[PDB]
């Protein structure tokens, strides 16, 4: 009842992320595929189809973002609305809040994983034919055992982030009264930007062959996946 | 049950806030905790509870010392506190948050769950609200709920913070009708607020803690002709 | 006197935002080894430039929000002060804002970037005066020359902007959600920017005016919020 | 607001710009 | 003079929480104005003061009609406003307190203003701070320069919000002896708090409101030996 009640509040808050996130990385689509078709192909067949056809390239990126806004959204809610506190206070552990959030983030990896293969794969074995070897945007999971910049590291990393990003924001969420409720965001919103900005820098940087995608992409996955397990189990005797 | 807090203290950025308060209650037994608000009784009794970690003390409920453990584990060993704003839970039925916490006690079968609900509507006057949730609730018909399953959790000790806050005084009458209720059903409800004139009225003792370390404490009676306490607090009371 | 107290709580802020601005992109200015070459300290006084109508709106955002917060806006309009002469007193404080972003557009950040760049040698952005009878033989090289010399003007109006919604729907949220609102409305200006800069020229026609549709745009959403909403 | 918790976004942003103006 | 509302009503959405609320305050005299919560007693309160805007009241001031007027044209004419949290001017001085609201005042000479902030401070006995800001003066003189300073803006009918909120008893007569202070020098106050103990022991009058309007204006031995209050309101145990 408490574990229902918590996924159906947060699923709500999930699914409006998922629509105004939406109309974000939509008009950052738009402000970019006029500049290059002002001074470039013409914008009158290919406008309205070239920005349809490149969603499931940018849901690659909402669907981990939204289950991580969402359960700061809803989380950081009842912190304030003293609903958590409460809960503890009838007595029930930290780890109904971890149980309705695994809940729940295989609800988004399974969406993710859809999107990752044979729906992803699609939108670019369509989106290149209306234009009329090492392209890694059309082939499927199966096929993507090639050699040479084959890069299925980074369309299996983007379905163990919805994993630890759903364990990392159960201790993250926590709204201290004097700090704020947006000041509170600040080492969860920076701690999952950071995420971004260097495996997409691995992919790209592995990409020409400097530094191999197998040791160094696991080696952040299981760093922050350490860091996700530590920051659950801080109760306890001082280590 | 004899929950004892011996010898709490706490210090915030070198500010010694609480020294030596050392507080018993007993079941069945109203006792108050007050005083200005100098630091005092609001650290003190967020140490009882557990939501501020103590720097020195022990907290004991009656043979073991609980004062290194969670607010989610000392209430499975007795203690239940109320939050002094809105706790309800939200968008969930008056029967089904009442049921939420009456499903993680472990020593019932699934139809003694059943019974014990409808047990605990018919004790508080709450059973012509099953299928209604909160937000149609108004402000004595929350708290009745708030009390009905805080004591679904099976409770000894129930400590309620600041439990009248604002209220019109019609409404004192019907929350000092059941706090001392609870009393009757063998429960040591330990109380702070603001309010003096209305928990001196319902605390069988009283402990005033003012600027640090206890300063007084007794029956309300010989509470107000006691000249300490008279000075920093208490004027010309009545 | 208290016109020279909510003026200098805005100018505070104004320049407490704009070092904080300029410090964080000097870091992502920091790219050009990917070892001593000071390329980013003498292009200071561009990004002054570039952040400067952002810095206005966040940092009287965050000043004026911290007094209505301590509830000293109220109190002192419940004893005298109109909404109009509190909204002459952040203009007061607007007009040496204004003489310091056209001051250091035209005598520094000319100077400074370009001996930065001759530094670092192992639109033709030059001055208001140096663009100014520069190209005659329409085109795009005469936007960049109204996007910059009203860009002091888009800081006297994002200062009316973050104060349009203090008396609007700002004055009884957490501090957090005006900050996240100063950012939000930073990028709408970046969008309003790159979207009608272009786009005035190749599919319409605007000659001048397309650079003040960031301004003239901006303008229009606080005398709805403060006439309409009132 | 803490001496370790103020001391963590001090730190976690700078590596945030680092990282920013390492992919450009 | 005598501040008078008539018939003052307000409705947001269907439910009229104010109608007909019509009291009266004349000078040398506090009057209280009280009721259960959420009952109107706070937003006739505020409809007073000019936050709220009314929607068939009439609020004069002995020959002025200011049911039309904003807060700030109606605190000069006469009415003096002290909200119930700190306001004080927080990194400005405690005599540029006074100074601030006392150049407001278009009837002083620019040296007429630095007596009579100098005669301000020592009545309310705040001679002996002068430089001391205001974020960090007392609990004590977040309730005494306020009082200085709101009549620094010469009212006639200082309207306190919530005076005694959560303060000590020890503290209580301090702010009910500045309460007596303030009407020995001619001038009407309207207090609208909840600790209905006091404001019916400093009060003459009182003006209980209950889910629409009034129910009794008479004197507080008056409310007591009434009945009809004794339902809604207080009780049946006062003494
Ligand atoms: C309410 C909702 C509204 C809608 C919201 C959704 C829609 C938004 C739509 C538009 C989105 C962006 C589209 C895009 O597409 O952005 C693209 C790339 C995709 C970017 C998406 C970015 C935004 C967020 C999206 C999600 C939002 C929710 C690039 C482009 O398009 O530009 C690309 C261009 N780079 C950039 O611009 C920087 C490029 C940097 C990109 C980083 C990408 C990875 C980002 C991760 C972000 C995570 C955020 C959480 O970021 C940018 O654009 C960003 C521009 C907007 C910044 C807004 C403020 C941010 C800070 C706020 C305060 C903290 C690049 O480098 C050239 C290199 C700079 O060193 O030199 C330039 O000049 P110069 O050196 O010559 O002078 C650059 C110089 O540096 C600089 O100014 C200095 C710094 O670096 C600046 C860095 C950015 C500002 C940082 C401030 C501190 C921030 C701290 C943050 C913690 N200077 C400019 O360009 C002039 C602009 O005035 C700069 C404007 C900066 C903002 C403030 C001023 C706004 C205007 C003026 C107002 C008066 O070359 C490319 C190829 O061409 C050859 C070119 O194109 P292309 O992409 O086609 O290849
Ligand atoms: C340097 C760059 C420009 C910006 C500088 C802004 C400086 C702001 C300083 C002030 C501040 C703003 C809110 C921040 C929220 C997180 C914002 C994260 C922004 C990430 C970009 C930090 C204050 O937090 C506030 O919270 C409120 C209760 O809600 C408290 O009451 C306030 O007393 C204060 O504690
Ligand atoms: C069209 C421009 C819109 C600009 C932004 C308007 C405000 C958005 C934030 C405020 C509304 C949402 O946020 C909520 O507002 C109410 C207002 O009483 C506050 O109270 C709550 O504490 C706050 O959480
Ligand atoms: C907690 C931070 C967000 C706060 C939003 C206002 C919260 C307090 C009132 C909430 C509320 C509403 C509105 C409500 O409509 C309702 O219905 C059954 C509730 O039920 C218990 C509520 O708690
Ligand atoms: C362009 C600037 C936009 C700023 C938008 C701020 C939006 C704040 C929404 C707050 C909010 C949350 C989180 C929320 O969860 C909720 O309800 C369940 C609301 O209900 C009314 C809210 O208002």
């Amino acid at each position: 009842i408490i574990i229902r009640y918590l996924v159906r509040e947060t699923l709500k808050s999930q699914l409006a992320i998922l629509f105004i996130l939406l109309l974000i990385f939509f008009c950052q689509k738009l402000v970019r595929i006029l500049g290059a078709a002002v001074d470039g192909d013409i914008p009158a067949n290919l406008v309205l189809s070239l920005l349809g056809l490149g969603v499931p390239e940018m849901a690659q990126l909402i669907l981990p973002l939204s289950l991580f806004l969402g359960l700061l959204m809803t989380l950081g809610k009842l912190y304030t609305e003293s609903e958590i506190t409460v809960m503890h206070a009838c007595g029930l552990s930290k780890a109904v809040l971890v149980k309705a959030a695994m809940i729940l983030a295989v609800f988004t990896a399974i969406v993710a994983a859809v999107n990752v293969m044979w729906a992803g794969p699609w939108s670019s074995r369509h989106q290149d034919e209306v234009l009329a070897d090492q392209m890694d945007m059309r082939t499927l999971w199966n096929t993507d055992t090639d050699r040479a910049r084959a890069e299925l590291n980074w369309r299996i990393t983007l379905v163990v982030t919805v994993f630890m990003m759903a364990l990392m924001v159960v201790p993250l969420s926590v709204v201290n009264p004097r700090q704020g409720r947006v000041l509170s965001m600040l080492p969860a919103m920076l701690l999952y930007l950071l995420f971004f900005l260097i495996q997409t820098s691995l992919k790209s940087n592995g990409g020409k062959g400097k530094l191999d995608p197998t040791l160094w992409m696991w080696t952040v996955n299981l760093i922050y996946l350490a860091l996700a397990i530590v920051l659950n189990l801080w109760d306890t005797v001082p280590v | 049950a004899t929950l004892t807090a011996k010898n709490l203290a706490k210090a915030y950025k070198g500010r010694r806030v609480v020294e030596d308060v050392s507080l018993t209650v007993n079941s069945g037994e109203i006792v108050g905790l007050l005083g200005p608000n100098g630091a005092g009784k609001t650290t003190t009794f967020y140490m009882v509870v557990g939501i501020v970690p103590r720097d020195a003390g022990n907290i004991i409920i009656d043979d073991d010392d609980i004062s290194l453990l969670p607010l989610h584990a000392r209430a499975r060993r007795g203690i239940g506190y109320l939050p002094q704003e809105a706790s309800i839970f939200r968008r969930l039925s008056v029967y089904d948050n009442l049921m939420a916490v009456l499903q993680i006690r472990d020593d019932l079968s699934a139809e003694q769950r059943e019974d014990r609900a409808n047990e605990l509507m018919e004790e508080f006057h709450i059973e012509h609200l099953r299928d209604s949730m909160g937000q149609s609730l108004s402000g004595g018909e929350r708290r009745r709920v708030e009390i009905a399953r805080a004591l679904a959790a099976n409770p000894k000790f129930i400590l309620l913070d600041e439990p009248f806050a604002g209220v019109d005084p019609i409404s004192v009458i019907d929350i000092k009708r059941i706090i001392e209720h609870l009393r009757d059903s063998g429960l040591g409800v330990l109380i702070t607020d603001h309010n003096v004139r209305e928990t001196l009225a319902v605390c069988e003792r009283a402990y005033i803690v003012s600027q640090g370390h206890l300063i007084a404490h007794g029956t309300p009676t010989e509470i107000l002709q006691d000249e300490h306490v008279k000075r920093v607090y208490l004027g010309e009371d009545f | 006197v208290l016109d020279r107290y909510i003026g200098k709580t805005i100018f505070t802020t104004i320049m407490m935002t704009l070092f904080m601005l300029v410090s964080l992109s000097g870091i992502i200015k920091f790219v050009d080894q990917l070892g001593a070459g000071m390329y980013t300290l003498l292009s200071v006084p561009k990004d002054v430039q570039i952040f400067f109508p952002m810095a206005a709106l966040l940092g009287a955002l965050l000043g004026l929000g911290m007094l209505a917060q301590r509830s000293e806006l109220v109190v002192m309009q419940a004893s005298g002060f109109t909404r109009m002469q509190v909204a002459l007193s952040v203009m007061k404080t607007a007009i040496p804002l204004v003489l310091l972003t056209m001051a250091i557009g035209e005598w520094v950040a000319p100077q400074g970037e370009q001996m930065a760049r001759n530094y670092r040698a192992q639109p033709d952005a030059l001055s208001i005066s140096g663009l100014h009878n520069y190209v005659k033989y329409a085109g795009r090289y005469q936007l960049n020359m109204w996007s910059k010399i009203f860009q002091p003007l888009s800081v006297a109006v994002m200062m009316l902007m973050a104060l349009s919604f203090i008396f609007g729907p700002l004055r009884s949220v957490p501090m957090g959600v005006r900050v996240v609102t100063g950012i939000s409305f930073g990028f709408v200006f970046y969008v309003l920017d790159q979207i009608f800069g272009p786009l005035t020229l190749v599919y319409g026609i605007p000659p001048i005016i397309g650079a003040l549709l960031p301004s003239a745009s901006f303008f229009l959403i606080s005398l709805w919020l403060l006439m309409r909403k009132s | 607001m803490s001496k370790a918790r103020r001391w963590v976004i001090i730190v976690l942003s700078l590596a945030v710009l680092v990282m920013i103006g390492i992919n450009m």
